[PDB]
């Protein structure tokens, strides 16, 4: 009855609980500088024991992680999760644990994204957001629609264990978050592939949806949230970062996806920056064909990215992808479009490998 | 950084006091924190030599009661143990004798006489009931005492005796402990390329005993980053960036995490500014102090190489101005680096121009093509 | 060389196997000296103009320190590798036919294909 | 499918559609400025004078309550068409023109937006370019190679003309 709420609401429930109660009482706990945190960690420490059952123990643990992930720093929660050591246990069962296992995963996925760690967030959410049935996997579904299903009631009452709406977290927020991640991650790697350098292969969430839109007979101006994200993606492809930033709000505004966070301004500017970076990357990837040379000053001004970031991103990427590109730091200029001799050498190597393989079969 | 937390952070007694004394000796004689805490900590224990040093100037004022009590209780304990061991050598039981050897070891160690702590520690060799517990624990002890006496040779030795020993359990960290000791020995003994391989390898999730959790993060991180000669792209990428387990240690000291992210990401100026920032703290590290100047210089050289290979022609003056570090200093560093042959940088300071080179050219490509053709021919022959 | 020299030193016995007939190991030593030279030629120039310091670092590895002033010029005399601008005041070394080469490669490719088809 | 769905015998081209626009009834009720615009862009397009013509024609549309309303919502695509034509024509006029001059020659919302447009025209293959950001120049094509194959492409065109000319001469022979 506590964890899913804010420290305030919780302390209201607690205060109001104590006002009713007689002044004389017996309490195991000793008062601490933070009343609430000590309550949660207190009952937490209580529940877990070697003797204690996994369903109860694991329940406790999950509640800790949920509360902590909401009201406390993310790293603490991560540490708890990896130290707690529940892989088999979390899945089964605890009756209400399933929600905690997926609910707390969602929550740390959300807080890590609030911290503007994209690489982390996409790591976190992929398993659970691959689910078509995810709405049900989070234990949020209208009771009625499955109440006609589950009947007879004897079996049915046990089955309908889905969590309450107040506990439940909106799906649109989660999905938009993950898709925003998968966008930032998979777009430059896609673009480069469009470039055909093919140094590395990356997968971006919501990629399939984008493909469907391209093959669609009709292309409408964005209405659903995934369409706003979509437009932001294509905008990144063409190198308009301003358009992309605009679109996310437009998709978001109907969605109300970004409005559901208290720090929304901070994350707006943070995302604006990360998007500036990755869009700069994407631009460079797609347009290096027709451009033999570049200007870091102009690029810096136009992407609104200070040169220290620009030169860094470009040099890093070029070195990582083995791109035939050359940068003069002195004049701040870049060079491409080359190597032939080296390429041929590589091909020869590959061929040799194939031959060796064939020999194996022959043997 | 605050001392309370650092001293608090390390479980080991030697780290607890030896580190305080290092911080005190290492940086400023005047500062209170190294001496006050070391004084108070020593007064909690049986070593009057350390206590005598504290008594001496730059140390907490000498107390007659503290020394006499320690000294006398020691005389008594030594007589006791001497007798007990006499009797144990004379019930003919291996376990009791082993305990006596161990207990003489403990007594000598706390008393601060390390040579003897070692001798009587390893005297438990013969009377070991089993190699794995009797013998491996003897190893852990020789390892502690050897680290504290500063012979890392011996540390590696008892590391190979321990990890060479036939019975090994995957579940037990002691793997962790031994990794830490080996890493530490390598680090104390171009880049080793061993230290980092060790430190990066695993985290017990249990107290190091030998290595501070932060200590493993920082030692692993810096040693790796400086291993240009040894390190693979994977070694930067495979064994550090991509290594999820090591991430645990890394999140402990985030300044080092960002330092490594900066380097891997090509912003070497940021990386080197972090390093400049931490330098004063890292010179306080009892194990790291001696290698600091070397590792940072190596990292700088690696950064220069990354810059240096990617550009055929460099405007040196501009780089020095745009470096975010002084141009003259950068030039001096390059000059120092070059003779070692670390860099094939073609540099005149005065010109400010730098130029590095990695029918002839045309012939080169042609040669390569011919090479591949040869390989193909070989394959054909093999098939036949 | 340091490894090469040691290899001769350890497997001194193999070389000896009569003793008068091979009193001095003459042939093996001659062979080793040729062997040492090949790697330097392997860089084989291909650079129009080369920094002296890079050359010095590479020639330093060779046992004689002064060889590069001498060792580099000596290499030019051998003609295995070509040095341009050597002995210069600057002190920095400078470093249809193509069609024929290409045609040659094409021929090899065809030959390989023929063997494949015939096979 | 939708083109067949509108009783159109086949998907049309913009030139085709325009001819209906060309027809008098569309023309007769059509504001004059648009007929002029059509001349400026579709009939006699010359880059050395298009900017001026547009500058003198664009004032009239803004003043009109109705014309401006029709115009306001097509500014973007119109601008795109005009600039596309300018890039093509510049591709015909030049071999390597300065970035300052090329951007200067054709009006743009911003210098960088002009570069964007130029590349977009290149990706859609309305022009082939190589942009050298170092020297601030653009080339409508290693250097000698690009000159050799430009020469070949000129020689070919010349031959074609000669051939056609010969045909005409044959007719003159009869005269």
């Amino acid at each position: 009855h506590t964890y899913y709420k804010f420290d305030y609401k919780a302390h209201q429930r607690q205060l109001t609980p104590p006002e009713g109660s007689s002044k004389s009482e017996q309490d195991q706990a000793e008062n601490e500088g933070e009343d609430s945190a000590v309550l949660m960690e207190r009952l937490c420490k209580y529940i877990y024991a070697k003797d204690r059952t996994d369903r109860i123990r694991t329940c406790a643990i999950l509640c800790h992680i949920y509360h902590h992930a909401l009201h406390s720093r993310w790293y603490q929660a991560r540490d708890l999760m990896l130290m707690s050591h529940l892989q088999d246990n979390i899945q089964h069962a605890d009756p209400p644990v399933q929600i905690l296992y997926n609910r707390t995963m969602v929550q740390l996925g959300i807080c890590a994204f609030r911290q503007g760690l994209t690489k982390d967030a996409h790591n976190a959410l992929l398993d659970i957001q691959s689910s078509g049935r995810a709405k049900e996997l989070l234990g949020q579904g209208l009771l009625l629609r499955s109440l006609q299903e589950r009947n007879q009631e004897q079996e049915k009452v046990e089955r309908r264990r889905q969590v309450p709406f107040h506990l439940h977290i909106n799906l649109e927020l989660l999905e938009c978050v993950y898709l925003v991640s998968a966008m930032l991650l998979e777009i430059p790697y896609m673009a480069a592939h469009e470039s055909d350098a093919r140094r590395r292969m990356i997968s971006k969430q919501f990629h399939h949806q984008l493909r469907v839109g391209e093959r669609q007979p009709l292309l409408g101006p964005p209405e659903s949230m995934r369409e706003h994200v979509v437009a932001a993606s294509k905008a990144m492809k063409m190198g308009d970062w301003k358009t992309c930033h605009s679109f996310i709000i437009n998709e978001k505004m109907n969605g109300k996806v970004w409005d559901l966070f208290p720090e929304a301004d901070k994350v707006r500017t943070m995302l604006v920056r990360k998007i500036q970076e990755e869009s700069l990357r994407t631009y460079l990837f797609t347009y290096s064909s027709v451009y033999d040379s570049i200007s870091m000053e102009t690029l810096s001004d136009m992407f609104e990215l200070d040169l220290p970031t620009v030169h860094s991103i470009i040099s890093k990427m070029i070195i990582n992808e083995e791109l035939m590109a050359s940068l003069d730091q002195p004049t701040q200029t870049v060079v491409m479009h080359r190597x032939x001799x080296x390429x041929x050498x590589x091909x020869x190597x590959x061929x040799x490998x194939x031959x060796x393989x064939x020999x194996x079969x022959x043997x | 950084y605050d001392l309370t937390t650092r001293i608090a952070h390390f479980l080991d007694r030697h780290l607890v006091f030896p580190l305080l004394e290092f911080l005190s000796v290492k940086e400023i004689y005047n500062e209170k924190e190294l001496l006050q805490g070391k004084l108070d900590l020593l007064s909690d224990t049986n070593m009057v030599d350390f206590a005598m040093d504290v008594y001496k100037n730059l140390y907490s004022d000498d107390i007659p009661h503290a020394l006499r009590e320690k000294r006398t209780t020691v005389v008594a304990q030594l007589k006791q143990l001497q007798a007990e061991t006499e009797p144990i050598v004379k019930h003919g039981f291996r376990q009791e004798y082993l305990d006596t050897l161990y207990r003489y070891a403990k007594f000598q160690y706390e008393c601060g006489n390390y040579s003897g702590a070692a001798e009587y520690l390893y005297f438990f060799r013969v009377l070991v009931p089993a190699t794995d517990r009797n013998a491996l624990s003897s190893l852990w002890g020789k390892l502690a005492s050897e680290i504290l006496m500063q012979n890392w040779d011996a540390a590696m030795e008892d590391l190979t005796r321990l990890k060479e020993t036939i019975d090994n359990n995957s579940v037990s960290s002691p793997l962790q402990s031994l990794q830490q000791r080996t890493w530490l020995i390598h680090w104390s003994l171009k880049g080793r390329d061993n230290i980092i391989d060790l430190f990066l390898y695993q985290p017990q999730y249990l107290n190091a005993i030998q290595t501070m959790c932060p200590h493993i993060l920082r030692y692993l991180t810096t040693a790796v980053i400086t291993n240009k000669d040894v390190r693979k792209r994977r070694q930067v990428l495979k064994d550090l960036v991509k290594v999820i387990q090591q991430e645990s240690y890394t999140y402990k000291d985030p300044i080092t995490e960002f330092v490594e992210c900066l380097y891997v990401n090509f912003d070497f100026d940021g990386a080197q500014k972090k390093l400049r920032e931490c330098e004063s703290v890292l010179v306080n590290d009892f194990f790291l102090v001696a290698c600091l100047e070397d590792f940072i210089e190596n990292a700088r050289l690696f950064i220069f190489e990354t810059f240096c290979r990617i550009h055929q022609c460099i405007s040196i003056n501009m780089l020095a101005d745009k470096l975010n570090m002084t141009p003259e200093e950068a030039e001096r560093w390059i000059v120092n680096l070059i003779r070692n042959a670390r860099l094939d940088a073609k540099i005149d300071s005065k010109l400010g121009h730098v130029v590095m080179g990695n029918x002839x050219x045309x012939x080169x490509x042609x040669x390569x093509x011919x090479x591949x053709x040869x390989x193909x021919x070989x394959x054909x022959x093999x098939x036949x | 060389p340091q490894v090469y020299e040691e290899l001769f030193s350890y497997s001194c016995p193999k070389f000896l196997s009569e003793p008068f007939l091979q009193q001095l190991k003459v042939f093996s030593d001659e062979v080793q000296q040729q062997a040492q030279l090949s790697t330097i030629r392997s860089f084989l120039k291909l650079y129009t103009t080369m920094p002296v310091a890079k050359l010095a670092g590479f020639l330093d590895l060779t046992e004689q320190e002064f060889r590069i002033q001498l060792l580099v010029f000596k290499h030019k005399m051998k003609n295995l590798v070509w040095t341009s601008g050597i002995s210069a005041l600057d002190g920095e070394f400078q470093s249809x036919x193509x069609x024929x080469x290409x045609x040659x490669x094409x021929x090899x490719x065809x030959x390989x294909x023929x063997x494949x088809x015939x096979x | 499918r939708l083109a067949t769905l509108l009783g159109l015998q086949a998907p049309p081209t913009r030139i085709g559609l325009i001819n209906d626009m060309v027809r008098f009834n569309v023309l007769q009720y059509v504001v004059p400025e648009v007929k002029d615009l059509y001349n400026w862009l579709e009939v006699e397009f010359n880059p050395l004078k298009l900017c001026e013509r547009v500058t003198k024609v664009l004032n009239w549309v803004r003043e009109q309550p109705e014309k401006e309303p029709e115009l306001q919502q097509y500014v973007p695509q119109l601008q795109n068409n005009t600039i596309l034509r300018l890039l093509q024509q510049v591709s015909q006029i030049y071999q390597s023109i300065e970035f300052s001059r090329l951007t200067s020659l054709v009006p743009f919302v911003d210098a960088f937006q002009l570069e964007r447009a130029i590349v977009d025209a290149a990706r859609h293959c309305d022009l082939q370019v190589r942009i050298d950001h170092t020297s601030r120049t653009l080339s409508f094509g290693x250097x000698x190679x690009x000159x050799x194959x430009x020469x070949x492409x000129x020689x070919x065109x010349x031959x074609x003309x000669x051939x056609x000319x010969x045909x005409x001469x044959x007719x003159x022979x009869x005269x």
